[PDB]
RNA sequence: UUGGGCUCUGUGGGUGCUUGGCCGCUGGCCAGACCUACUUCAAAGCCACCGGGGGUACCUACCGGUUG
């Protein structure tokens, strides 16, 4: 994957192999790498407990 | 008795003859035959039915020549035949399917005259017959012509175990040619290897592989058998 | 005298290359005699330019009247066959971490061996270059390369993670949960998955948004492959049916009545002419997949075949139980009525290692078998196409040609709405 | 790193190339040229340079006409080594080894290095036959061509014999025969590998006095160092070490002493036997074996030093009179007492003459 | 280090069985 | 594949194996003269039991996806399932003298069925977790 | 008659030159998606024009 | 003669000569009476299915059976090189030398 | 006690109670052998893990339909 040219980039605007929009700006392993979380599954476990706890605040 | 086991438990017996009084030393299965060699007679059972076939009696000249101390052995491509080594120098060729003494071969160097150990070769139609006076003789047995002659045994300590390697390499001072012999002796615990190509030089000896049979010591050293695990180093 | 044979090469030329019936026949009339003469010489110069091809194909022939091809040992092949590919008959002993899924690239230059207890490794197998060996802990369902040998994707216990050439996790795919089978659409950029709960997920691996999720209704899936010709996608369903799919059609697009038990294994030709599957009812049967017509009275396998994989030429590799057999002439493309192969060809033997996935090299004459004790690699002379085309797929690609081929492929990413049965449908009424 | 070890062993086993970095780095190796000049060089060009050199060597000797027929033929520009079955790679390694035995004398000459540079730059003898190529350049281990060999030599396709050259490959300097002889003492794998070479070139009558003097030198100082190792003074250890020494050296000397048509290596084996009876306290039956074989392998050209070896062997033998064949061929010596007086001006001859004349009493 | 022994695995061998000699 | 269950005869001359693949198999101890050892065909998931009667003609076989088949001589005389909402059949025991089949499930419930013909005696739930044995 | 098919990288670079030799097979079993890749090439042609 | 020397000059220079490069690279005591009376059919047993010449051959004597089974013992194990004097050589091949 | 010492490396056994190597296994093979048959009857349903708030044009799902 060379640095794409002018016409190839504007024919490929949404393209990137590395970041996807589903990857959530790689926030997952910014936090994993920063706080030494030895498993990404434990990231997402903590994430869903954050989500349920915060929607409990919402419905309060 | 001759019991027959499988998986650790007995699955058969074997009918010995009534006329038998001798301890029985060589069990040997080939062809469709189970052949046992006692001390001066050979009892041969048919193996497909475990049923007693005949009993082979060797000739006798001086009441010691009938003794059968080299055992008996089979060649690979020799059909219903068995090769016995006597207390004379003789090795006899017996068609065990029909009982007949078909051929007999005479020792080289008639001062050395009791066959202590014999083994087939990885070559066809050649034997390492092994005499009590020292020589290993290794022979054609349908040309009855010697291929090599070696002086392996001491007169005080002859070869009692002899075993070729069927790996296909091992000899030639780097190790790329076959022809590696192994021999041992009931008097020492040292096994001796022979390159076999040009004239069959020695190449080394494991000294005290097992303990030596020590006079005035209580340990029970010595050797009983050498076998190259066939096809393997 | 010889003009008859000229018309014969004209017949074979417009069979292989003419790609259509022919245009039958005022300004339109002369423009289509123009176009038809240019098409005639285009097919005839392609047929004449077939003589410039470098490599010949491998074979082995029964020179006697009693020596037969399934008896030939690979000591005999490795001795009687050239030393560069006698290098390529290698084995690789890995006992401790599960049965080893294997998969090549599409130039054959790299393989992943995934190990179900966790052990996933990406390598250049010819030069012995271990590009990655990641340990990964928990269980591993499937691994596969993406468009190059530069990114790979592995289906984990819960998600599907994708990784760079150094084995560094670029991202976790969360939207695909308990994916059990994967297939990559290469002319698209379209990572397609079956989960364990029967849900196709068609992603684009270039743009990164999932493009067509469709829950198949047939319960849990038990098989999956991919037609290289159509980009349509064969999932194998445990009522006995090979259910044939697409990102567009939310119904099954065509489902075939294959077997009686769960259909254990699937494969299709790269030319997309035929199909071979096998199930619990131990028959292994083939179809003329264009006409959707079972062309051959079914074969049997001595065990339920956990794998099948068919080659760039006609050889099929069925991996059953603990040893795998190859089969030569199962579907002759040039013959109208398909006859049965009376006897196999090159059985790799059973010595106590259950083969978990068989594969072929795409342009080598080797086969990569994926057993519980690791990866074994055997040589079998007939397989692999001799002549490649380095415009499309290059087994010897430098970094310049990797980067150029990647960006040309991204400029020719087909759209997911372009997938159908007959793929030359574009431009009809 | 189990898979790393198995793939590493596949990669070091790999005799071919599959990326363009290794076609260029593989075609780059050369004796004559530089890397930058050797990369961009086709095989018709190298065949022109070399085959000029092989025309020169075909003028200089005469046994190179069959290698014009095979190895330096006009058709051997297009023989890739790695697309050849193992019968073809075996036969081609036979012709390569016989050619290299034949060349190994004239190897300080640029026509010989041109012919060897065609064998390297096409047939990759530096990648397929490194034992014979190190065995042929190893006598000339002081000339700089041996160091160009040590810069094209692949570090992990070298026999374990020859792996002492690793710091000399690493720092490009020619090794001394102190190092060659020292690892020849410790490794019998090395000392046999030299003597497997030199005897192989003499069954085909392709010897030269640098090979003869080089081999006899290494056997000389090497067997000196081996006897100094094998001494222990513990009786069963020195017995077992004497047997091990005879089993190592034994067959090499047993052909070399009898090789009458090469009087050089005949004299070198006389030399090592004289060292062996002199410093090594070998038994009387062993020394009668050396004397009887010395007596059998006998030439007009090796009369005069062989008599000196009879004086050494008989002098260190502990028993009194000789045995048979020794007395018979020493009868066949023409100028006996005069030659033994000329020897006795510098050696001790009296136990040899005593064993002779006592055996003549017993005839 | 070079020349250390490999681990012993059992080498296969198509050996000759003798029950066809009869 | 794996073999989940083993059930003998009453006279201890035949026994029969409930798979983990899909099938059951009927097997001897010594060679009978009109018997070839044979395979009881397709369920959906894989059999958790395969039990004899008293009269050794009809053979019962109980899969994991709820279905229980009756085979005669070797085809199948009547396959019959039963409904269950979110659970799969994980154990089954058959008393051949009193002709009754219990079946414990993944959701803590067991069903109890008199079976010469499919006929529910009873069912109730004992756990919130699966029934193992 | 056991012949495999053998390739070295000599058919990629003849050694002694730098021509990346590019062989090509024009049998349509290796180049799928004629109408569709030429559609996407044509769409990029209009977008670039 | 069909191939002149000029034509072979042009065949060497133009076409290639790997065929000629390859061609230049590649340069009793006793008798048993039983084996007339030990006839064996070869296609009975599975291990003897594979030492007959053609498919339609069974009736094989003990002599011919001995020859085929010799050829297969050579096939599993070819004949060794050792099976086809000097005082120090005799000293090395004598085991009276190597004592304690 | 006619050498010793550190360090590093390799191989084999051990670190859980001893029932064989392989297969298409009630039998056969470990030198293998034979290779491609046989067929009356597609499928029973349910369930099936994406973090929180929010948008809904297009696609998809589901619900109610509408003509043709």
């Amino acid at each position: 994957v060379r640095k794409l040219k002018y016409h190839e980039q504007k024919l490929l605007k949404k393209h990137d192999f590395i970041n996807y929009k589903s990857d959530n700006n790689h926030r997952d392993h910014d936090v994993i790498r920063r706080y030494m979380i030895q498993k990404p599954e434990d990231y997402h476990k903590y994430n869903r407990l954050c989500g349920s706890l915060r929607q409990f605040a919402h419905r309060l | 008795g001759l019991w027959v086991f499988q998986r650790g438990k007995k699955v058969a017996e074997l009918p010995l003859p009534s006329d038998l009084d001798q301890p029985i030393k060589q069990i040997l299965i080939f062809g469709g035959w189970i052949v046992a060699c006692a001390l001066t007679r050979i009892e041969v059972w048919k193996a497909a039915t475990l049923e007693h076939y005949t009993t082979i009696f060797p000739a006798a000249s001086k009441k010691g020549d009938n003794e059968l101390t080299g055992g008996a052995i089979n060649m690979p491509t020799f059909l219903n035949k068995i090769f016995v080594g006597r207390k004379d120098g003789w090795v006899e060729i017996w068609n065990v399917s029909t009982g007949k003494l078909i051929y007999t071969l005479l020792p080289p160097s008639p001062d050395c005259g009791a066959v202590t150990c014999l083994q087939p070769t990885p070559a066809l139609s050649l034997l390492a017959i092994a005499y009590s006076g020292g020589p290993l003789v290794i022979q054609n047995v349908l040309t009855d012509k010697t291929v090599l002659l070696l002086e392996a045994g001491t007169d005080d300590a002859p070869v009692t175990s002899i075993s070729f390697r069927t790996d296909g390499l091992g000899a030639g001072q780097d190790g790329r040619k076959d022809g590696v012999m192994a021999t041992a002796t009931s008097v020492s615990g040292d096994v001796t290897f022979w390159d076999l190509n040009k004239g069959g030089r020695i190449m080394g000896v494991l000294r005290s592989a097992h303990n030596p049979p020590s006079r005035h010591n209580i340990v029970r050293g010595g050797i009983s058998k050498i076998e190259f695990l066939a096809g393997q180093p | 005298k010889a003009e008859l044979d000229r018309i014969r090469r004209y017949k074979q030329a417009q069979k292989k290359y003419g790609r259509g019936p022919r245009v039958d026949i005022k300004k339109l009339r002369r423009t289509l005699t123009n176009l038809e003469n240019k098409y005639k010489t285009a097919a005839l110069k392609a047929k004449e330019a077939e003589i410039l091809l470098e490599n010949q194909t491998g074979f082995l022939e029964p020179e006697g009247e009693l020596e037969r091809t399934y008896k030939v040992r690979q000591d005999e092949i490795v001795k009687e066959v050239a030393v560069e590919v006698a290098q390529k008959k290698f084995e690789l002993k890995l006992t401790e971490l599960g049965p080893y899924t294997c998969e090549y690239s599409r130039n054959g230059r790299d393989l992943i061996l995934a190990g179900r207890k966790g052990h996933v490794a990406t390598m250049d197998w010819r030069e012995g270059k271990l590009g990655c060996e990641l340990q990964l802990g928990e269980t591993v369902r499937d691994a596969r390369f993406l468009h190059n040998n530069q990114f790979f994707a592995v289906a984990q216990k819960k998600y599907v993670y994708i990784y760079d050439h150094n084995g560094v996790e670029i991202h976790c795919l969360r939207k695909h949960v308990e994916v059990s089978h994967m297939e990559f659409l290469p002319y698209h950029f379209l990572l397609a998955t079956l989960s364990i709960s029967g849900q196709l997920k068609y992603q684009d691996t270039s743009t990164g948004q999932i493009v067509a999720e469709i829950a198949t209704k047939h319960g849990t899936p038990v098989s999956l492959t991919q037609n290289p010709y159509n980009a349509i996608l064969h999932i194998g369903q445990q009522n006995g049916t090979v259910t044939l799919w697409s990102p567009n059609s939310t119904d099954p697009l065509v489902k075939l009545l294959a077997h009686r038990g769960p259909v254990r294994s699937l494969a299709v030709d790269r030319e997309g002419r035929y199909m071979v599957s096998t199930g619990q009812d131990n028959k292994m049967c083939i179809w003329d997949i264009r006409n959707f017509k079972e062309a051959v009275n079914s074969y049997f396998t001595r065990a339920p075949a956990t794998s099948v994989a068919i080659s760039d030429t006609g050889l099929t590799a069925v991996g059953w139980g603990t040893h795998t057999t190859i089969w030569k002439g199962l579907f002759n493309k040039e013959r109208p009525v398909q006859v049965k192969v009376d006897s196999p060809y090159m059985t790799w033997g059973g010595q106590g290692q259950v083969v978990e996935r068989v594969r072929w090299c795409p342009f080598e004459d080797i086969l990569g078998i994926g057993h519980n004790e690791g990866f074994s690699s055997i040589i079998v002379p007939g397989a692999g196409e001799a002549n490649y085309d380095a415009l499309e797929v290059n087994p010897f690609e430098t970094k310049k040609q990797r980067q150029e081929g990647e960006v040309k492929a991204l400029l020719n990413k087909l759209q997911p709405e372009m997938i159908a049965l007959d793929p030359n449908f574009i431009g009809n009424l | 790193s189990s898979l790393a070890q198995q793939l590493a062993q596949i990669a070091a086993n790999s005799r071919s190339s599959f990326n363009v970095k290794a076609l260029k780095a593989s075609h780059s190796k050369s004796l004559i040229w530089e890397p930058r000049v050797a990369v961009s060089q086709t095989f018709a060009e190298i065949y022109s340079q070399c085959y000029e050199g092989f025309k020169e060597l075909c003028h200089l000797d005469s046994r190179f006409v069959p290698f014009d027929a095979t190895l330096f033929s006009a058709q051997s520009q297009e023989v890739d080594r790695t697309q050849m079955t193992a019968e073809e790679n075996a036969a081609l390694d036979k012709r390569v080894d016989s050619f290299l035995h034949l060349v190994g004398s004239r190897l300080r000459l640029m026509p010989a290095i041109k012919a060897v540079e065609w064998l390297i730059r096409r047939f990759r003898i530096h990648e397929f036959n490194t034992g014979t190529l190190l065995a042929t350049f190893l006598p000339y281990h002081t000339i700089p061509a041996f160091v160009t060999l040590l810069s094209i030599l692949p570090v992990q396709r070298i026999p374990i014999e020859y792996r002492f050259l690793d710091p000399y490959i690493k720092s490009l300097t020619p090794p001394p025969r102190a190092a060659i002889v020292q690892q020849a003492t410790n490794r019998p794998d090395l000392l046999s590998a030299i003597s497997r070479y030199t005897l192989d070139s003499c069954r085909a009558k392709q010897e030269y006095p640098g090979l003869i003097s080089f081999w006899g030198g290494i056997m000389a100082e090497a067997v000196n160092g081996m006897i100094d190792k094998m001494r222990s003074g513990r009786r069963a250890i020195q017995l077992e070490n004497d047997h091990l020494l005879l089993q190592q050296i034994g067959p090499v000397l047993s052909e070399a002493m009898v090789m009458k048509d090469v009087p050089g290596i005949q004299i070198a084996s006389y030399m090592v036997v004289a060292i062996l009876a002199a410093k090594g306290s070998l038994n009387d039956n062993i020394l009668t074996a050396f004397m009887e074989q010395l007596v059998h392998g006998w030439t007009v050209d090796t009369l005069r030093p062989g008599l000196v070896c009879l004086t050494m062997l008989a002098q260190h033998r502990s028993a009194k009179q000789l045995s048979g064949r020794v007395a018979k061929a020493v009868i066949k010596v023409p100028d006996l007492v005069s030659s033994l007086r000329d020897i006795s001006k510098e050696h001790q001859v009296d136990k040899l003459a005593n064993g002779l004349v006592l055996a003549f009493v017993d005839r | 280090p070079v020349g250390m022994p490999a681990k012993w695995d059992v080498k296969e061998a198509r050996k000759y069985n003798i029950e066809a000699d009869g | 594949d794996d073999v989940r269950h083993l059930e003998w005869s009453s006279d201890s001359r035949f026994f029969l194996s409930a798979s983990k693949d899909l099938t059951a198999r009927i097997w001897s101890l010594d060679t009978e003269e009109g018997f070839v050892p044979t395979v009881l065909s397709g369920h959906r998931q894989g059999v958790v039991g395969a039990y004899f009667s008293k009269d050794q003609e009809t053979i019962y076989t109980v899969s994991k996806d709820g279905a229980v088949f009756e085979w005669k001589y070797w085809r199948i005389v009547n396959k019959h399932f039963f409904m269950q909402n979110a659970a799969t059949l994980r154990c089954a025991a058959y008393h051949a003298e009193s002709n009754l089949l219990v079946a414990g499930f993944s959701n803590g419930i067991f069903g109890l069925y008199e079976m010469p013909d499919f006929n529910l005696i009873h069912t109730l739930s004992i756990s919130q977790n699966e029934i193992d044995f | 008659k056991i012949k495999a098919l053998t390739r070295s990288i000599t058919a990629q670079q003849a050694p002694g030159s730098d021509v990346q030799r590019a062989p090509r097979n024009l049998a349509p079993e290796l180049h799928p998606f004629e109408r569709a890749r030429e559609y996407q090439r044509a769409l990029n042609a209009v977008k670039l024009e | 003669a069909e191939k002149d020397a000029e034509e072979e000059e042009l065949e060497k220079f133009v076409l290639g000569a790997k065929e000629t490069f390859r061609e230049q690279l590649f340069r009793p005591a006793w008798e048993d009476s039983d084996d007339e009376r030990l006839t064996i059919s070869l296609a009975g047993a599975t291990r003897l299915r594979k030492l007959r010449i053609s498919e339609s051959e069974d009736l094989v004597s003990g002599i011919e059976y001995a020859r085929r089974l010799r050829q297969q013992y050579l096939r599993l194990y070819p004949q060794p090189d050792w099976a086809k004097p000097l005082p120090l050589d005799s000293f090395l091949r004598d085991a009276n030398s190597f004592k304690v």
